[PDB]
């Protein structure tokens, strides 16, 4: 027989296994897929790049501290400098993917703590200074996670994002997140979480360095905890992989 | 072309409507279309999951 | 406690005794601050009635 | 709104034995509240939030 | 039509309703009678006010402003943007993405100024208003050629009868008008951010075609939007914070919600 | 159609219609044939207008309210409540339980106020109505934000034509309308007493758009209750005496009718 | 899909009417519901009284 | 699938949940019915309260120390002063009613002990001093539960019951008390023990307040440990269901 626990995902040349697992959540009911012909708009012929691009790609390790506001990831900015799925999207200039997200942190019997991990489409964030917007290295920092706060970030004459994190920089209150596709990382169950979510976007393309469709957010809810003698230091570990990933409008190469 | 159809009655009558404008964008609003899905969001999971039953197992 | 995420977090520990407390509110679900904010309480507010049974899930 | 005529109850939660652990772990837990509503729920007569408010035309 | 109780008993088995993993992602579809005994009702309530089309097909005002028969501010001009009131775009802001054709309603109204101008015998005041699409020429003054309305949408109405109205259908060069927008307008990835990006919807003016009177006379406009034949996708949370700006989502940090004296206080 | 005569005659027999007996709580069901000969009447007469849809769906002022367009009071403010005129409440309290649908009707008119301001010459004024359920905000002032409406029902009316009309539908949390309660809202048995426990009926606002003027105007509004698809149980005596509040059913002790001379006279 | 009544005549002609709004409580009134039964009133006894005999036997 | 330790209990308006527990008990093979027509006695027609009555009624809990001897209870007293099953008891004459006993302890996999949980029918106990019977007061504590003791309640003039734990009070081995239905709670293993007793007795009905038809005992025979650093408060909670009881004989309010 099998258990609901052991689950493995294969992507091109990688694997995923885990032994302690969550069941895996699809968007909103809905499986990334091409787009079609009654739903283009573009008439050149596109390429797909499918195993060079559709592959798990993993980030840099983030330490879970006893006084951890929370990370977060604007995901297409994140696999910009990345292997061909990078190089594809730096030579065109319209791109369409949906993805599987993988967030990973194992600890013992004898840690406690909770994490939240919700895929939020299209969230557009707010500034510390009410008469600007954000700057870009503010909101996307690529190769490396970003950072809330547990205070309010003070105002003035600045560019700074409004990282106090029970507000999730969008305005909004922390605990319903979970209106949008989310999984819980909890260390006495859960050990990993896998969300595959399908192309939102209001348009059939979109270019990927000026617009951010989705956004990976990590917060513990419940914070970690253990006692004198155990494991200290304690990772998250996030794995993305591009799914049905199609690009359209070859040019030089170039963000400007 | 008049178009008959029911009216909002309470529970335990017809109206008539004609369209004047050939714009579809002139209609009235589409207020009965009482038809709901919440499968979308309150079960998205790959694997179904019956009630009476170890969601872990 | 509202200024941070400890107003989602219900304190248990061990108690040298029995039968004591842990929480308590009124099923008011639109009007009453534990429930006033959330989906239900924010969508309840744009409405005068309500019906229906409430599920509570604990974690 | 609040009104007497229609009050709904009370919802409470006590220890029934007690958190038992052993050494070298915590003894202080947390729990988790989700609240939604079952398939028979309704709401009638719809009116303004009065949480939202202005002073002046937002610019 | 609501979800009817199925009557149950005593029951001692091994299944478990009530234990169940939220860590999924799960909503736990149980009913009340998995829990206790029920009896069986009959349901007949119905969920036909929680409908988008019945919650946002409402007349709100968006906007208002002045304009004078004699003196300066001799016309007004408004950029077509429905987040200047706070009513509708949080109601609005409940989506993602929203697809809808408009009914847009006028309230214009009249008021005599205070001055020291003797026999003021006022005739019947007309207004005109005119839609600019994004690209034509604008009226840089009250009697200036723009005002022929050749190819331009516009209204004359004559004060004193049923205010005007008139139906807008979904104009977007996308498939969907786009609540919130996570980027820029330049591919530098600097510029302007946000919403304010795909804000390119035109702009309305307005004037008294007839100065009416030799004494001041001002002239409000409020203008009233009524979605209709509504779609909407990708639900988010409520805004909850209060709002700052028409262009930004920036926002003041507010706790989640008020107090109470203990976790086992009964009242706010 | 009212029953027809049936014609009799001359009897001598042990039937007893006259003789019965009152103590059993039945009324006699004696036609005038039992008691006199009688001939044979074809009676045409209906009983069209005794119906309570005839009887109540007329329409009948149940208050009104001034403001004016300058100085303190701006806007009126009125909880809904019927049992301020006596008329229709008098009407109503035949029954103890009704349920209709309510058609509503509104008299704004204006009046110039007596001042020494010169040089009026006053545009057409226009009037804004406002329904608020309970719990919704309330407008602190004449120009605050809750008048957008983008929920709660409004009307804009400009004086001088057909006066506002709406269909209200039967708004109860309840099976029927309780025009009597004998009990308290709190289930310590003190506190509010009587139907006031039961009045979570909203609260209506009414305001001037614009002044209109440089001098002062005063507007009364006049409000018109018309219930229809009436329903009604349990029939009930009539008041008699003469109301006194609006909440409660206090009176003073009045004697059973007015007098005459004697017994046996047959004059006032 | 009109429907045609009867007009409220003497004793010893049709009406038409349209319902044009989908809420039915924008209908006019139920003037004609000539219905009447004051049994529930006038004699509410469990056992039948009959007007020729002595209520009392 | 489904598991056999899993096991949740509805009655009235109470659900019990268990997620480790031992197979149910269900009396001398008899499942709790109601009394029949070729069976009764009583002519007038008795009245079923139904769910008023058999419902999940909690009593206080006992600390479990590494050195008690036990406790036990007279189940029908028990409850007669618990919502409107100690009210119909109290307003009528016969009654009949079986029972759903659930003793609940929970400990770490750290702590060790085993607990005897037996449902003893007519467990008539005797007196310290030969000369008189116990009172009542000794007998059956209500709203509380009773101790034995580990040595041998001394002699007199008194009427204390013999509380001797290795005799049961009724002057046997206790070793032998696995003759009645029973069940153990091991903290490596068990959790929680179900009894489903339905009404024994010699007669259709009885009178509640002058005849005790079972009664619970709960006694460790081995003893509760664990190492400094773990929980030391260990309690034990017992909740009792009424199971098709029904009266008869209604009367003035009252017991003598
Ligand atoms: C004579 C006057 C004609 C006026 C024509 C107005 C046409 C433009 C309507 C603008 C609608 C804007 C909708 C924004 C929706 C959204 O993005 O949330
Ligand atoms: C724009 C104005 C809209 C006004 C809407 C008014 C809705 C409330 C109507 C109140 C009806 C009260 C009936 C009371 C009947 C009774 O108890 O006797």
């Amino acid at each position: 027989g099998y258990s609901d626990r052991a689950r493995s995902i294969t992507l091109g040349n990688s694997t995923i296994t885990t032994q302690e697992c969550a069941n895996v959540v699809v968007g909103y009911g809905v499986w990334p897929d091409y787009l079609k012909d009654s739903e283009a708009t573009a008439e050149d012929q596109p390429t797909q790049p499918d195993v060079a691009t559709c592959r798990f790609y993993t980030l840099d390790s983030v330490q879970w501290q006893k006084t951890s506001p929370g990370w977060w990831w604007k995901l297409p900015d994140a696999l910009s400098n990345l292997g061909l799925f990078g190089q594809n999207m730096q030579y065109h200039y319209l791109g369409r993917t949906g993805y599987t997200v993988h967030v990973q942190c194992n600890a013992s019997k004898f840690h406690q703590g909770c994490l939240l991990v919700v895929c939020v489409p299209e969230a557009e964030m707010g500034c510390a200074t009410l008469d600007n917007t954000p700057s870009s290295a503010e909101l996307l920092g690529g190769d490396s996670a970003k950072e809330f706060a547990d205070k309010p970030v003070a105002s003035g004459s600045n560019k700074l994002v409004q990282r106090v994190v029970y507000n999730a920089g969008m305005g909004v209150g922390v605990g319903n997140l979970t209106i949008f596709p989310h999984q819980w990382i909890n260390l006495r169950t859960n050990n990993s979480a896998t969300i595959v979510m399908p192309y939102t976007n209001s348009v059939p393309m979109d270019n990927m360095f000026r617009h951010n469709n989705v956004t990976l957010m990590v917060i513990p809810f419940v914070p970690l905890d253990y006692c004198p003698g155990s494991t200290t230091y304690v990772p998250i570990t996030v794995t993305i992989a591009p799914m049905c990933a199609e690009y359209n409008g070859l040019r030089l190469a170039g963000h400007q | 072309g008049a178009q008959v159809s029911t009216q909002k009655t309470g529970a335990h009558i017809h109206y008539t409507n004609i369209n004047y404008y050939k714009d579809a964008a002139s209609n009235s609003a589409n207020r009965q279309d009482f038809t709901q899905d919440p499968g979308k969001f309150t079960e998205p999971v790959k694997d179904i999951m019956i009630k009476s039953l170890p969601a872990l197992n | 406690k509202v200024n941070s995420m400890e107003a989602y977090q219900i304190p248990v520990r061990s108690n040298e005794g029995s039968g004591t407390q842990v929480f308590g509110f009124p099923l008011q679900p639109g009007y009453s601050s534990v429930f006033s904010r959330t989906l239900l309480g924010e969508i309840l507010n744009y409405y005068t009635h309500w019906s229906g049974s409430i599920k509570l899930t604990f974690m | 709104t609040s009104d007497e005529y229609t009050a709904g109850g009370f919802i409470t939660c006590w220890y029934q034995t007690n958190i038992v652990v052993p050494a070298d772990a915590q003894s202080s837990c947390y729990i988790m509240c989700f609240v939604s509503a079952c398939n028979d729920f309704s709401v009638r007569l719809l009116k303004d939030t009065p949480f939202i408010s202005q002073q002046n035309f937002f610019q | 039509r609501v979800a009817d109780t199925v009557g149950t008993g005593p029951t001692n088995s091994e299944a478990i309703p009530a234990l169940t993993a939220a860590e999924t992602g799960h909503t736990s579809q149980v009913v009340p009678g998995d829990t206790m005994q029920t009896r069986h009702v009959k349901n007949y309530h119905s969920r036909s006010e929680s409908t988008i089309e019945n919650f946002l097909c409402r007349s709100a005002c968006v906007y208002f402003t002045e304009y004078e028969n004699s003196g300066a501010k001799r016309y007004a001009e408004w950029v077509l943007t429905p987040r200047q009131a706070a009513q509708l775009r949080r109601k609005l802001e409940f989506f993602t993405y929203v697809r809808f054709d408009l009914e847009l309603t006028f309230v214009i109204t009249s008021t005599q100024q205070p001055s020291t101008t003797q026999n003021q015998d006022a005739q019947i005041l007309t207004h005109q208003i005119m839609y600019v699409p994004p690209g034509g020429p604008v009226p840089d003054k009250v009697d200036s050629y723009v005002w022929q309305t050749s190819t331009n949408p516009s209204v004359f109405w004559t004060e004193g009868n049923a205010p005007p109205r008139m139906s807008i259908p979904f104009l977007s060069i996308g498939n969907a008008y786009s609540n919130f927008y996570d980027g820029w307008s330049e591919f530098s990835r600097n510029g302007v951010y946000g919403i304010n990006t795909l804000n390119n919807m035109g702009t309305l003016y307005a004037r008294h075609v007839n100065a009416g009177s030799t004494g001041p006379i001002k002239s409000t406009i409020r203008i009233y939007f009524k979605p209709k034949h509504v779609k909407a996708w990708i639900p988010r949370p409520p805004r909850l914070c209060q709002y700052e700006k028409a262009k930004n989502v920036n926002f003041q940090p507010s706790g989640v919600t008020t107090t109470r004296q203990s976790i086992t206080t009964m009242t706010n």
